Order: structure tokens, then sequence, then C-alpha cells
């Protein structure tokens, strides 16, 4: 979520091969213990994994088949 | 004491015979035209951070 505009905005933050590098990186480096806690945010699982959550997808697109047919039975 | 005088070294307090005036030059630190620790801070200065 935030690390994924996180990879982006930590993309150009750096600056030269110059020691301009680590007077900033230090805190980015503390920015990287607040992402390393971001990883907490998502540290359990909702819904199983893909595709077994996809195999889930096409679960319902057979479930869903059923709730095509059972309308033309209305006569 | 409380422990088995076998296992003991005698030891030096730096911290003692120092006069006040050296001592301000050893451990204290501040903000004060000073900040020569930075030099050191490498790699990751902050800096400074906010507070604490």
């Amino acid at each position: 979520t935030l690390l994924r505009q996180g990879i982006r905005q930590l993309k150009e933050k750096v600056s030269k091969m110059e020691p301009e590098e680590m007077t900033v990186k230090e805190k980015k480096s503390i920015i990287e213990i607040l992402k390393a806690r971001i990883a907490l945010k998502k540290a359990f699982l909702k819904m199983a994994l893909s595709e077994s959550n996809d195999t889930v997808v096409k679960k319902e697109d057979v479930r869903e088949s059923p709730v095509d047919t059972f309308m033309e039975n209305a006569t | 004491d409380g422990l088995d005088a076998t296992l003991v070294e005698y030891q030096v307090f730096d911290s003692l015979r120092l006069s006040t005036k050296q001592f301000e030059k050893k451990y204290r630190i501040d903000l004060m035209e000073d900040r020569s620790l930075s030099l050191y801070m490498e790699n990751s200065i902050e800096n400074d951070s906010s507070v604490q």
C-alpha cells in the first residue's frame, strides 16, 4: 500500500555518489524501520492465495452457472 | 558484593580522578557551536530528527 508508492518515491531520493547520500539515507533507514513495521500491517493472510483464491473465483464461475440456468425453468 | 572472590579483577574508574573541566570534554554533548559527532554519525545522521 504505502510501500507501493514508497518504492517509486524512494527511487530517486538517492543523490549522486557523493556523501550527500547517507546524510539523508540514514533518515531513509529510519523510514526503512517505519516500513519494516508497515510489513507488520500485512502480518496475516485473509483469503487464501492466488490462484487458490482465483480457484475460488473460477469456483464461483462454475457456481454462477446454475444461476444462469434455473431462471430458464421459470415456466 | 554478592560475588565470588575468585572471579574478580581489580579495575579502574576513568570517571573519577578527572577535572570537571575535562569531564565535560568526554561525556557531555550539545548543539551549542558543537555538533562534531555528526562527523561520526556515519552512516546516517537524521539529522537531529525531532527532539527526543
